[PDB]
RNA sequence: GGAU
């Protein structure tokens, strides 16, 4: 995952 | 054999080395070269070498 | 498509939708119809989400009876586009759950929503 | 399309090669009436393309010439199919060649002190390096980049061999160019540092040092900067002329550097010590 | 009862024991249980063995929910047979897949030797 | 050795070039797009903050960049030099968008909006002949700043005049229409739920006749057909399937802000509507309960930028949240270009876009200030 | 650099006319010197650009790219006639004398024309 | 009317065409045993369709 | 080179002498009907016997068969050996056998042919000299048990490298694989040459033809993204299509329709390939199948057309040819069918041509436009030459009729077009 | 596009 806490990022 | 302004070059076929270059430079450019085994013909406005 | 009964209606569908994409967000939604059963195999759900326009509808039929079973709220929506949507995913779902837990930041709005819920069944 | 040169196939196999004024040598079966196959862009179509195509007497090897002062050699190698290899015939594959600045150039340079190769540079955007033997092998430096079209043609260069072989010893001016590029002939390809002048200028003079450890950058704003080759670290920068400066020279002691511009001065520095020795004044 | 089950469940239904045993002892789980001896699982191999019976599976559910809770299903099986249309379909990439590398052909580098060859002469001409 | 059946077999000798040249080809390649930089437009003068908005002229060659700097940096494009025309700051006024505007009746005039996080707004005619608009005559509650405006052409078919309206966002779900030129609070426009976006297509009727639509949006999906000329009423209204959390919606295939038109004959429609959303998906409408004809997801972020093409051709989407993050969909393949953006192509935290009328330049701001110009060979 | 690609004062000093480039396209402009005009002649063509700039004793001679030269009535805003050569080839140069029109293409070829008869007189290339 | 109205009305004519990607034709294999050949072409045709 | 690589050309020339008795063991050890063991314990006169009878059968069921009989089947064919023949016999024999396989071609499925095809290779070796026709010829029934066995038995050419994996393994070839293969630019020119054999021949059959389709369709779409590729396809796959249609055999004919209709929507290529491209397929269009497809074949081929001239008139050839292959009456059931694909640009072509080149046919321009909608740029060229055709042809009924026609459905472009046009 |  994006882990910036994770970053709001949408799954393909 | 190739053209080089006013002087011509001889390359070896199987490797691209240099065997001969002309003694002097022609007093013009050459137009025309033809090869025959041991003699090439060059040939400088009205004067065929 | 008379099966799926209680339908939200657009305006529940609102609140509906935003608490599932709050849940997103913080790993309370669990998304597609088996996942959904598991929960309430566990009775971790605090209430199944499903999607009236899924075609066959039977797919998702077996949940009101497990819900109707466990005493466990559920609602329909118009559409599994939107459903998946606000799940936060790239494909329809036409099922989703969300986790029981009390100790959430977004638990307030769940319970309200589960409220209404409760007045729509 | 404009036919520029014709040629027959002498080793047993009925093909021809047809040259065309746009670069392009297409080879066509006569015997199958079909095209083999097409080589596209071997010479450059705005120096007239292929002047002259020739195949050898009895060999698969053809050589392809152009006004772009390049001479290549192509052959057809022998077919992968057992049988039908008629029909398979393997496109002609590179086998060697020999060429040069396509234009005039615009500096030279001596690479060794064995006198056996030259740095050239012409305004087609190329440096080359050329040998002085019977050899005549003449290569391209590889312009591609390290990580960390052709560069504008070089303006300005210098080269040293005490360093050579530990890391790049050549540097040069682009025109219009407010840094220096690097070259490493050990490796005949690009340098991983580049120099800029740091005073919104262009460079104009290029130098290096005899032990080849430090490089004299000349702006066209009247500021020097110093780098290291190795490390590609400006050091150190002296601001002396105003106007461009056009000559940078540190003598072979490492002590006393020399610089000159537009403006008229010489400058005199004490390289060791970073002042200031003498000044002089020319009248032009 | 099966229908309300998930599809987790139906893949590994027949191998309780192993999976128990397997989860309480810190131990791979089986992936197979009854659905083993189906004929799409036959037809895969290796490792997709086991991706089919999870696809399969999930359909498996499909078709049989369909079944179960419709008030007028049509006793054709139609929804099965597209479901097994796909399956077929993620069978066919599936083993068209080749774990092993594809060999390129090879093209060596081989070397020409020029051959003089008879050449007429034209003082013959002259 | 020495219609018939060997026809292909000739053709096919003749030629070995069989790629049919797109240079008589009017439509763009579907995949391959055909891009070069050129340099940048603020190189002459940089920025200091984000480029918050950009807008080409209609006709002359300049280009307008706005941000919180609080200055109207415009800029004279060529290409190669890119050189400042001149510059307004504006004392206290954050730039949140600006646009130029042109009468489509007086060719002659030519002005210059520009608003913020404010209860006020700045024209500009063309010392500075600068007016503020800070009136609303009795709707002051239903706004509390103009800092989104978006400026369109209203016809008033009882006298057959024509002029400028400027169109704001509303509290509640309000859109407000004023004069461009007097100010004055024309009409009002209402929708449920939070307005989200909002745009204008112009549907023409005959020769010198045409009517401007307004095309409101919810968060939610819900999407209203306002008709300006029948006093705001509605006309339409429909849904955007699979919609929720929408962001942005704009036409494309006609005149619009990016593709203004120079006379009334230049009125077309838009064949084209996309919308936008918070997670990243467009759903592409063919405007000629409607099914998108297809819902791209390539980005991953929230909508911040949609423009088409002034042809319709080409539409290009942005989304702030992430850098890089900028792609050009072919149309009406619905397929996003590959050759371009590159990893290496520098778009940064994309926040502005801008199409030129004519010559197919591309204008793209980032939060640093830098406004990269780029041309699509094809135009 | 300068926006002005190519610039050239009229013979009595008194006009100036200058060529530079909006967007992708070149527009050609006339200022009076001694002291504004808004008229600019467009080139529809992207590819098209102005190689040679020559006044004519109210005309000025345009050289393009394209191979052929123009004749620009600033009055009228409009060109008034073209001169083709039979090559595509970019013009290098223009000169004038009187009816006497000289130019150059990319091939090296010379040229020469007549603003009275338009027409091509002679072409020929010297080694 | 203009030219370029024109052009901008031939382009807005032009339609959609579904493209052929990677995985399109694979499937054809797996129906390719005891298929009468006008079928394989309409399938052809439906999938390009 | 050195003495290995120069000393390796010379054990393939010699490879089949069968030297020594291990050498002898390897050659004969071959089989495609029983294992090795049992091989080697086999006699050539038994070999005969087998293959004598099933030749036999194959020629109950293709007269053509029995021919073999009189050269390689015989009986004085076991006395022979490939070794101890000159170069001048040696074709000869090749020549034989590379028919033979042809015959062979659409029979595999059948137990006999087997048993045949046995004895060329104990007798003659085909796996080891003749190995690319037998690769070439068994190339579609390589899920078939038989290819299996080929492949375990058989040294690959280098060409056919990419099934060395799939050699002595218990998996067959998989499609994916096949492609790969095909996508060379080099074998394409060998199926190439054994395909146009077999047009020459008239030996070609479905299962060929099908799975002949099935592939370089595919490398058309493995190749998509690269254009460059995709214009290398083009002279040689094109080429197939030429012979295919020139081809008597309607199924060839529909192969090659298959074929081009994947080109033109993968790549757009001139007109004049699409209109060299017509006369091909409307020159040999003989049975009822092939012009369906064709029917289809042509006006997705006027839907890839995006340059200008896309809606043209067809040439007069062109055209004559059409309507002869395709009455008006073929194409008004072409449009009556809801089903239709998309075929607008085909269309207004053919109406400019009817008017362009008959008088006669103008009342079924009426009709065509009725049943299909055109796009509003081709009918706006419509009016354009219906202008003309009011000032240079007479006005007739339907002429106005047709003017009619556009009165009613938007009135204000036949306007636009009388605007512009007088 | 990049490393390799």
């Amino acid at each position: 995952g994006s882990k910036k806490k994770w970053k709001k990022q949408r799954k393909r | 054999v190739t053209c080089v302004g006013k002087t011509f070059q001889i390359y070896d076929a199987n490797t691209l080395h240099l065997l001969f270059v002309s003694e002097k430079e022609t007093p013009s450019s050459i137009v025309a070269l033809s090869a025959h085994f041991h003699y090439v013909y060059a040939a400088y406005e009205n004067k065929v070498g | 498509n008379p099966k799926a009964f209680p339908l939200a209606d657009a305006a529940l569908t609102q609140q509906i939708l935003d608490v599932v994409q709050q849940a997103a967000n913080l790993r309370q939604l669990k998304k597609g119809a088996n996942e959904a059963t598991k929960t309430l195999n566990r009775g971790i759900s605090e209430f199944i989400i499903m999607a009236a326009d899924c075609e066959p509808i039977e797919i998702l039929l077996h949940l009101p009876l497990l819900c109707e079973d466990k005493n466990v709220p559920y609602v329909f929506v118009p559409s599994r586009v939107a459903l998946g949507r606000a799940c936060g995913v790239s494909r329809p779902v036409i099922a989703a759950s969300i986790t029981t837990n009390d100790a959430s930041a977004i638990k307030t709005q769940i319970y309200a929503v589960k409220d209404k819920i409760e007045t729509l069944l | 399309s404009r036919i520029s040169s014709l040629s027959f196939r002498t080793d047993g196999s009925s093909h021809l090669s047809v040259g065309t004024s746009s670069g392009d040598l297409i080879f066509y079966d006569l015997d199958r009436r079909s095209r083999i196959h097409v080589l596209k862009n071997i010479h450059r179509e705005s120096y007239g393309g292929v002047t002259q195509a020739t195949f050898l007497n009895g060999q698969p090897i053809i050589v392809t010439s152009g006004g772009d002062n390049s001479l290549k050699e192509y052959v057809f190698d022998p077919s992968l199919s057992q049988g039908s290899g008629d029909v398979v015939v393997q496109p002609p594959r590179y086998l060697r060649s020999r060429g040069g600045h396509s234009q005039p150039p615009s500096y030279i340079a001596f690479a060794d002190s064995q006198s056996h190769f030259m740095l050239s540079a012409s305004k087609d955007r190329s440096l080359w390096s050329f040998s002085l033997r019977k050899d005549a092998q003449s290569q391209e430096m590889s312009q591609r980049l390290h990580k960390k079209s052709k560069f504008p043609e070089i303006v300005a260069l210098a080269i040293e061999n005490a360093r050579i072989g530990e890391w790049e010893n050549i540097i040069t001016a682009h025109k219009d160019e407010k840094f220096a590029r690097t070259w490493d002939m050990r490796n005949k390809r690009v340098g991983r540092w580049t120099f800029d002048t740091t005073d919104d200028g262009f460079v104009k003079s290029v130098a290096m040092s005899q032990c080849g450890n430090f490089g004299f950058i000349g702006s066209s704003n009247g500021s020097i900067t110093i780098y290291n080759m190795q490390s590609g670290i400006l050091r150190k920068k002296y601001k002396l002329h105003k106007r461009a400066v056009t000559g940078i020279s540190l003598d072979g002691m490492n002590r006393k550097m020399v610089s000159c511009g537009l403006d008229g001065i010489v400058g005199f520095y004490d390289f060791n010590k970073s002042t200031l020795l003498g000044k002089l004044k020319l009248d032009a | 009862s099966l229908a309300k089950s998930p599809a987790s469940t139906i893949q590994i239904l027949g191998a309780e024991k192993a999976l128990f045993r397997a989860l309480k002892t810190k131990h791979d789980t089986p992936k197979y249980g009854l659905l083993y001896h189906a004929s799409l699982v036959g037809q895969a191999t290796g490792k997709n063995k086991g991706k089919i019976a999870r696809v399969l599976a999930a359909k498996a559910a499909v078709s049989l929910r369909y079944d179960a809770l419709a008030e007028d299903r049509d006793d054709s099986g139609d929804i099965g047979l597209e479901s097994r249309a796909k399956v077929e379909n993620r069978l066919s990439q599936l083993e068209g897949r080749d774990l092993r590398t594809t060999p390129k052909v090879v093209r060596e580098a081989k070397k020409v030797e020029m051959t003089e060859a008879r050449a007429y002469n034209a003082d013959a001409d002259t | 050795d020495e219609g018939d059946i060997n026809a292909l077999t000739k053709i096919l000798s003749t030629t070995y070039n069989y790629k049919d040249t797109l240079s008589n080809s009017k439509l763009l390649p579907p995949k391959k797009l055909d891009i070069v930089r050129l340099k940048d437009a603020n190189a002459s003068h940089p920025s200091h903050s984000a480029i918050q908005s950009l807008s080409f002229h209609p006709s002359k060659p300049l280009l307008l960049t706005g941000g919180y700097d609080k200055t109207l940096r415009i800029y004279h494009i060529d290409g190669k030099t890119n050189h400042l025309v001149t510059s307004l700051h504006l004392v206290g006024s954050p730039i949140q968008t600006c646009t130029f505007y042109t009468s489509l009746s007086n060719q002659n005039q030519q002005n210059i909006f520009t608003a913020g996080r404010r209860r006020y707004m700045h024209s500009w005619d063309l010392t500075a002949k600068i007016e503020k608009f800070s009136r609303l005559y009795g709707h002051e509650s239903t706004q509390r700043s103009f800092e989104n405006f978006k400026v369109a052409h209203l016809q008033n078919s009882q006298t057959n005049s024509v002029h400028g309206i400027v169109l704001l966002q509303g509290n509640n779900g309000w859109i407000n229409i004023l004069h461009s030129t007097s100010g004055l609070w024309l009409m009002g426009c209402k929708i449920e739920g939070v307005i989200t976006d909002f745009c204008i297509d112009y549907q023409p009727i005959s020769r010198g006749k045409f009517r401007t639509i307004l095309i409101a949006v919810n968060a939610y999906g819900e999407v209203w057909e306002f008709d300006l000329n029948k006093n705001g009423h509605v006309i339409r209204r429909w849904k955007d399937q699979g919609g929720v959390g929408i962001t942005k919606i704009q036409v494309g295939g006609g005149t619009t802000t990016t593709c203004p038109a120079l006379q009334i004959s230049k009125i077309k429609q838009n064949r084209w509507l996309a919308v936008g959303s918070e997670s990243g998906f467009v759903n592409l409408y063919d405007r000629n309960t409607p099914t998108p004809v297809a819902a791209l997801d390539q980005l991953t972020t929230t909508i911040s930028n949609l423009q088409f093409s002034p042809d319709g051709q080409i539409l290009c989407m942005a989304s702030r949240a992430v850098k890089d993050a900028l792609r050009l969909v072919h149309l009406p393949s619905c397929s996003v270009f590959s050759n371009w953006p590159t990893s290496g192509t520098p778009l940064g935290k994309v926040t502005s876009v801008a199409f030129s009328p004519s010559g197919g330049l591309l204008a793209v701001g980032n939060e640093q200030g830098k406004v990269r110009l780029w041309k699509l060979n094809h135009y | 650099d300068s926006p002005v690609l190519q610039s050239a004062y009229d013979p009595s000093g008194q006009y100036l006319c200058y060529v530079t480039v909006a967007l992708d396209k070149q527009r050609v402009g006339v200022q009076p010197t001694q002291r504004w005009n808004e008229n600019f002649l467009y080139l529809e063509d992207s590819k098209l650009k102005v190689t040679c700039l020559k006044w004519v004793n109210v005309a000025i001679i345009l050289g393009m790219n394209n191979g052929e030269i123009w004749l620009y009535s600033v009055l009228a805003n409009e060109v008034t006639y073209k001169f083709t050569t039979g090559n595509s080839y970019e013009i290098k140069d223009i000169d004038l004398m009187g009816n006497q029109l000289w130019c150059i293409d990319s091939s090296d070829a010379f040229y020469q024309f007549d603003l009275l008869q338009f027409k091509l007189l002679q072409h020929f290339r010297i080694n | 009317e203009d030219e370029e109205d024109i052009a901008l009305e031939f382009i807005n004519g032009e339609k959609k065409d579904k493209l052929v990607n990677m995985n399109s034709f694979t499937s054809m294999f797996d129906n390719i045993q005891n298929v009468q050949m006008d079928t394989f072409f309409d399938r052809v045709m439906k999938v390009l369709t | 080179s050195s003495l290995s690589d120069q000393l390796a050309q010379v054990a393939s020339n010699n490879a089949t002498v069968a030297l020594d008795r291990k050498r002898r063991q390897k050659l004969h050890s071959a089989s495609l009907i029983y294992n090795s063991k049992t091989a080697a314990t086999q006699d050539y006169d038994f070999i005969f016997e087998n293959a004598s009878k099933a030749l036999e059968e194959l020629s109950q069921i293709e007269p053509k068969f029995a021919i073999f009989s009189r050269t390689l089947f015989s009986e004085s064919s076991i006395s022979l050996d490939r070794n101890v023949q000159t170069k001048e016999e040696i074709k000869d024999l090749d020549n034989a056998i590379n028919a033979y396989l042809l015959l062979a071609s659409s029979k595999w499925y059948l137990a006999p042919t087997l048993h045949a095809t046995e004895w060329l290779v104990r007798r003659f070796q085909i796996h080891v000299k003749n190995t690319e026709m037998l690769l070439l010829s068994t190339l579609n029934y390589y899920q078939t048990p038989v290819f299996k066995r080929i492949l375990s038995i058989i040294k690959l050419p280098p060409l056919f490298n990419c099934l060395s994996n799939f050699v002595r393994s218990e998996k067959p070839p998989t499609a994916l694989t096949m492609i790969k293969l095909f996508n060379d630019m080099d074998f394409l020119k060998l199926y190439t040459s054994y395909l146009d054999q077999c047009i020459k021949h008239n030996a070609t059959y479905t299962n060929q033809l099908l799975f002949t389709t099935c592939c370089f369709i595919n490398v058309v779409a493995f190749n998509s993204n690269n254009d460059e590729k995709l214009n290398q396809l083009v002279p040689i796959l094109l080429e197939i299509s030429a012979k295919l249609l020139a081809s008597k055999s309607k199924d060839c004919q529909i192969a090659a329709h298959t074929i081009l209709v994947v080109f033109a929507t993968a790549l757009p290529l001139k007109k004049t390939i699409i209109l060299a491209a017509m006369e091909t397929i409307l020159s040999n269009l003989d049975a009822k199948e092939a012009k369906h497809s064709a029917l289809l074949t042509i006006c997705k081929l006027f839907q890839t057309l995006k340059g200008q001239g896309n809606v043209d008139q067809l040439p007069s050839k062109i055209f004559k040819l059409f309507d002869s292959k395709f009455d008006t009456v073929s194409i008004l059931t072409f449009l009556d069918k809801e089903d239709k694909p998309v075929c607008d640009k085909f269309i207004t072509s053919y109406t400019r041509s009817i008017a362009r080149y008959d008088r006669s046919k103008l009342n079924i321009i009426l009709s065509l436009l009725k049943k299909i909608r055109l796009e509003r740029y081709e009918v706006r060229l419509i009016i354009t030459d219906l202008i003309y055709l009011s000032e240079i042809l007479e006005d007739k009924s339907q002429l106005v009729e047709l003017f009619e026609y556009f009165i009613s459905i938007n009135e204000d472009l036949v306007l636009k077009c009388l605007k512009s046009l007088g």
